[PDB]
């Protein structure tokens, strides 16, 4: 009919789409078949769920998961927006350029190198951080062993590395606003703080909303590769997160079914929380 | 542009200072280890550095330079980055080109297929298991074809294609050019900006890629840097060989670590200007 | 080469959305015909259907004896000049023109004779080896034309070619196009949203509103005798004065409008006007004068001046009668001190009347 | 309210790039003055300097007695209507207009009274609670104007306001602007790249090429007596016919051009031109007629027809003399079958002569 007619016209174009479709089927959707692993082996199943329901090590990981998700949203997410505003207000040209190169750069530093930077900085009697404390008489602290310090060390290292590169997007958004909106406001005698509150931010809101529902999409997996590297036995309590718990059991511990199932519980909620995100985003913000 | 009010001028200055302060905090660790790597083991071990190198001696670098695994693993990433990108490009660039033209029947459903993978994933273990029975474990090509297509890199590529006026394709068709030869002759050199942001994101993804590499790989000779970097840099437990080397050398563990990560980030610090040089050419 | 294209009941359908309603047009060989109208009309859609860039949802169209409905754009013996810069910015100008022909034939095709002509035509001797990156929009559109004319088609296709060009450029390219058709003479169909380009270039003008086809005829036919109030309001340098009026006392003699004003009417045979009939009274600004040099008596209207805009040796007068205002174009540079009353003199032969319901040309 | 702005030797410097060259202009209170010229000129830059959006690199400018050079845009008693949509797309129309006044608030009654006025002027009452997202570009520019007039400044500033609007809209807004100045009367400075808007709206026109200031005067002064060949070519509906010519045998009597043609000249005292002097002979298309000027007493130009473009009740004639072609605007259609010779008749009073070196107005 219609179909067959185009399929000859676009055949070469229709060709290109296939390997990409083949790939996604094989490496993404085909593993989705393995989701039936909710039955160890020979099916069932749904029990280890209630076993995964009850663990004193697990129930704290999820308790730690959404906890870490809170602080990441609190401190981590708004910071690149802040950085974007702070850069936009910079005159002097190249000076602003200099700031951008410096601040953006840590993004390209590997996460495992970042971790290494942390362990070498926070090492007792060796690490420069402890040394600087001994200078002013703050004594010394072993940071990686203390569960108290784990999260502050993380989110601070995360905003060092990623908050600059994330600021590019917001910075690029506020650069897309026609100056007429700003110039006419200056004519009415607006102030820099008045502007960023009454025009800049409101104009950028559609951007920060979209980025938020993406941020919420991964909100349960936050800090996976960082934690898995640096988390000590003593900090196991606060540091362990569902994604980590899954890894330890899934790959290290070689327990698949209970993990894959715990994988589902993480995946569904993530798919849930992004739906509750997207709704309230599109609805209220445009 | 025009300066003026005090409520600005003061605000403007304290902004540049605060941002400057933040900027120094961000540049600090980079200049630190650069100095610390050059410094001497005894110096770093107690009170010194904090900014500048101290007793030099340059001895930590000699260790890593004769490390074969280091240079072995470095080679693996260069392999993985170069070929991994190309495999991604070949799977994405034409794939999005097809996805761009809305004469396709599947345009509705094929888009859903790809995009659905964004907000829902099979999970950690099922991906690994599918890697297992596909026989791709401990295999370099398994790493390459394992991660090539990203949903984001596709819809971004299709959008730039869609962004281009169809008049180019139309003009080509009027002259007789059909599809793929349109893609390579006109749409691709038109797509250079989209091509940039893609080949870049895939690049760094390969270079700094760690997890799935160390999980899917067994043979040490296939290990891609950051995996090998994990062992030495964070875990920080070493052979007696290196322990024996500590006393006969006068560099330190920390100084070696410093030198290692320096040699690790230089090519990264390298592509960054390339990256920067890249985006502001006026790109749509 | 010189060919005739016939379009019969051609209709394009998107989803359920019957975009063009079966417009039918027959085009003489060597004829310059212009499609013109407002936006969101099938002017382009029709042209594109001719080119083969869009499918025919019904009806047939053919060039000479060849039915091109199921044909391919390559084999349709047509060439198209698009609205936005159809030239590839990487290739050089010489390579851009010759592009279609280097796909196949080389060495016996020569290509040099053909490019020589086209180069000679738009005068691009110094520009042969140049690149679109360092060319003017007009030059870009010129070489784009070179692409078409090097193909040597039966029909030329133009989709709003000068639309993206500046005004100063439009008047130059417009002369060059008319001049070009005198030189070459190939059949050409032309699409514009601009009334001006239609009146100038076209042998015949066909106006299309919202998918339908409003009228066909020589430039002066549409100007002198518009089919409806739309055709009347569209063409002409200013808009024609469309205000409502009535008949009352007698029919073929007097027509009165809201300004407590009354106009005697020329008899005109074939008129059949009804006494009392709701009507709109059209008149062109050039067909309206001031107090009257000559005249006079029963040929005029009384008004009070709103504003006067001096342009050239001419001037645009805005005068207010009733609840509505009419615009008259007066010759000169005198004094029209706004706010005082004024008498305008209407030309009796050029008046036009349209029914209020049946929006078409009664008088 | 109604105030005078004086601009004295104002110069703007970017890097080393002295953009405007010390343009000086004095503006009467309540006067409508239009800056006009090609692109890349300081027309906008001057305007922006008045507003205070750009710094004054030299010279002084002042409104009334106030020197505003070091002042702030807020305190400059000015309002500006920008080229692209200066309205915030989130706020409603009512909030957009009142925006500047709600910065310091001070009452919701004071601002409420002001919007009532401005809404009534432009007919923005039903659109009060609407949003820029669902408004027409003209309506968007209308409410943008409301923003300015609600400030009640001493001076109105316009930077190419109608530039982004369509042609049909330009003619409507242009009438509305002139009409508005009659109603209000506040001093206004106006910037355009379009010659048309300048001639219509302005009490005085000042033309600026490449940072300098070319001429100042009433619309008809620049039209009747251009300072140079540029001012001559810029203004007027078509361009004035600028082709080169000479003097030879005698001076104040005859002028001959490349077409083996010779034109007798009116004496025009104080001219004192030299025989043989290199010159360019200007004439306007409206000032040239056909052979119908009955037998040609003064022995007028001879020509051959290139092309004829019918527009309205008028027609654009392209005729070719020597190596150059001149354009004449003829009322009619007639038989002008291109390719045959034709006789054109020049108006002797409206001729203009310019020296080849000193590009300025000899005759």
């Amino acid at each position: 009919e219609r179909l067959w007619k185009d399929i000859k016209r676009d055949w070469l174009l229709y060709a290109m789409l296939l390997p990409t479709i083949i790939w996604f089927l094989i490496f993404l959707y085909k593993p989705m078949i393995g989701l039936q692993m909710a039955f160890k082996q020979p099916w069932i199943g749904f029990d280890h769920f209630v076993t995964l329901f009850q663990s004193e090590q697990f129930i704290r990981a999820i308790k730690n998961t959404l906890t870490l998700s809170g602080l990441s949203l609190l401190f981590g997410f708004p910071m690149p927006i802040l950085l974007a505003l702070m850069i936009n207000e910079v005159y002097s040209k190249g000076y602003r350029k200099a700031v951008q190169t410096i601040v953006y750069l840590p993004h390209f530093i590997s996460i495992v190198i970042v971790a290494g930077l942390v362990v070498t900085f926070l090492s007792p009697s060796t690490g420069v951080v402890n040394n600087m404390l001994s200078w002013i008489g703050l004594d010394r602290v072993y940071f990686l062993t203390q569960p108290e310090w784990f999260r502050p060390i993380y989110i601070s290292s995360n905003i060092w590395k990623e908050a600059g590169f994330d600021s590019i997007v917001y910075l690029a958004a506020i650069m897309s606003i026609n100056p007429a909106l700003y110039e006419s406001a200056q004519v009415d005698g607006a102030t820099r703080w008045q502007m960023i509150t009454r025009i800049t931010l409101p104009c950028i809101v559609p951007t920060i909303a979209v980025l938020l529902v993406i941020r919420l999409g991964h909100i349960l997996e936050v800090g996976f590769e960082y934690i898995i590297l640096l988390y000590q036995p003593t900090t196991y309590e606060t540091a362990d997160v569902i994604s980590t718990y899954i890894y330890r059991l899934g790959l290290q511990g070689a327990r698949y079914d209970i993990a894959t199932a715990a994988g589902i519980f993480n995946a569904v909620v993530a798919l849930v929380i992004v739906l509750f995100a997207n709704h309230m985003s599109r609805r209220i913000t445009k | 542009t025009p300066f003026y009010s005090r409520s600005d001028r003061i605000f403007g200055i304290v902004n540049a200072v605060l941002l400057g302060i933040f900027a120094l905090c961000a540049l600090y660790p980079i200049i630190y280890i650069f100095s610390m790597s050059i410094s001497s083991g005894a110096a770093v071990t107690q009170g010194r550095v904090f900014l500048l190198p101290v007793d030099i001696d340059f001895s930590a670098y000699g260790r890593v330079l004769h490390d074969k695994l280091f240079w072995t693993s470095y080679a693996n990433t260069i392999f993985y980055t170069v070929f991994g990108v190309v495999t991604s490009l070949i799977f994405i660039v034409p794939g999005a080109y097809a996805l761009s033209k809305p004469r396709i029947r599947g345009r509705r459903v094929f888009g859903f297929i790809i995009a659905f993978t964004m907000w829902f994933n099979a999970g950690m273990i099922p991906f690994f298991l599918n890697m297992r029975d596909l026989g791709l474990l401990d295999n370099r090509f398994g790493i390459l074809i394992g991660f090539a297509c990203n949903a984001f890199n596709i819809i971004l590529m299709r959008n730039y294609f869609e962004s281009i006026s169809a008049s180019f394709e139309e003009a080509a068709r009027m002259d007789g050019a059909n599809d793929l030869q349109i893609l390579w002759k006109v749409y691709i050199p038109l797509a250079k900006p989209a091509l940039a942001t893609i080949t870049l994101l895939c690049a760094i993804s390969r270079w700094n890629g760690y997890f799935w590499a160390m999980v899917l790989l067994r043979a040490e000779e296939k290990i891609p840097l950051q995996v090998y970097l994990k062992k030495t840099i964070v875990d920080l437990n070493v052979n007696e060989e290196f322990a024996g080397a500590l006393l006969t050398n006068s560099y330190s563990m920390e100084t070696v670590v410093g030198a290692i990560i320096v040699m690790s980030i230089i090519p990264v610090i390298i592509v960054y200007p390339v990256v920067q040089k890249y985006f502001t050419k006026g790109v749509m | 080469m010189v060919a005739s294209v016939s379009i019969q009941n051609v209709v394009k359908r998107y989803d359920k959305t019957t975009v063009v309603h079966g417009v039918s047009l027959d085009i003489e060989p060597g004829e310059f015909v212009v499609l013109v109208g407002p936006s969101g009309c099938g002017k382009s859609t029709t042209l594109r259907m001719v080119a083969g860039l869009e499918e025919i949802s019904g009806g047939t169209i053919r060039i000479d004896g060849r039915v091109i409905n199921d044909l391919a754009p390559k084999d349709r013996d047509v060439a198209m000049v698009f609205q936005n810069y159809a030239l590839y910015p990487h290739l050089n100008v010489r390579d851009n023109i010759s592009f279609g022909l280097r796909l196949k034939r080389t060495k016996k095709s020569v290509i040099d004779a053909a490019v020589k002509t086209a180069a000679d035509i738009l005068g691009l001797q110094p520009l042969l080896e140049r690149k679109p990156s360092d060319l003017s929009g007009g030059q870009r559109q010129r070489v784009a034309m070179g692409r078409a004319i090097v193909r040597d088609p039966k029909v030329f296709l133009f989709d709003q070619p000068l639309s993206n060009l500046d005004a100063k450029l439009r008047t130059q390219m417009r002369a060059e196009i008319k001049r070009l058709h005198q030189r070459l003479g190939t059949t050409v169909i032309y699409v514009t949203h601009d009334q001006v380009e239609a009146m100038t270039l076209a042998d015949r003008i066909v106006v299309m509103r919202d998918g339908l086809i409003e009228q066909i005829g020589k430039p002066m036919d549409l100007f002198l005798h518009p089919a409806n109030t739309f055709v009347a309001s569209f063409i002409g340098s200013p808009p024609m004065n469309l205000m409502p009026a009535r008949i009352a006392v007698d029919s073929t003699q007097h027509v009165e409008l809201n300004g407590g004003n009354r106009i005697s009417l020329l008899p005109r045979a074939g008129t059949h006007l009804a006494p009392g009939q709701e009507v709109v009274f059209g008149i062109r600004p050039e067909d309206v004068t001031l107090d009257g040099v000559e005249g006079s008596e029963r040929a005029q209207i009384k008004a009070t001046v709103d504003i006067v805009e001096p342009l050239g040796s001419e001037s645009i007068l805005h005068a207010t009668v009733g609840d509505h205002s009419l615009v008259v174009k007066v010759g000169g540079l005198n004094e029209v001190h706004p706010g005082d009353p004024v008498t305008l003199h209407v030309d009796l032969t050029r008046v036009h009347l349209f029914d209020a319901q049946s929006q078409a040309s009664i008088y």
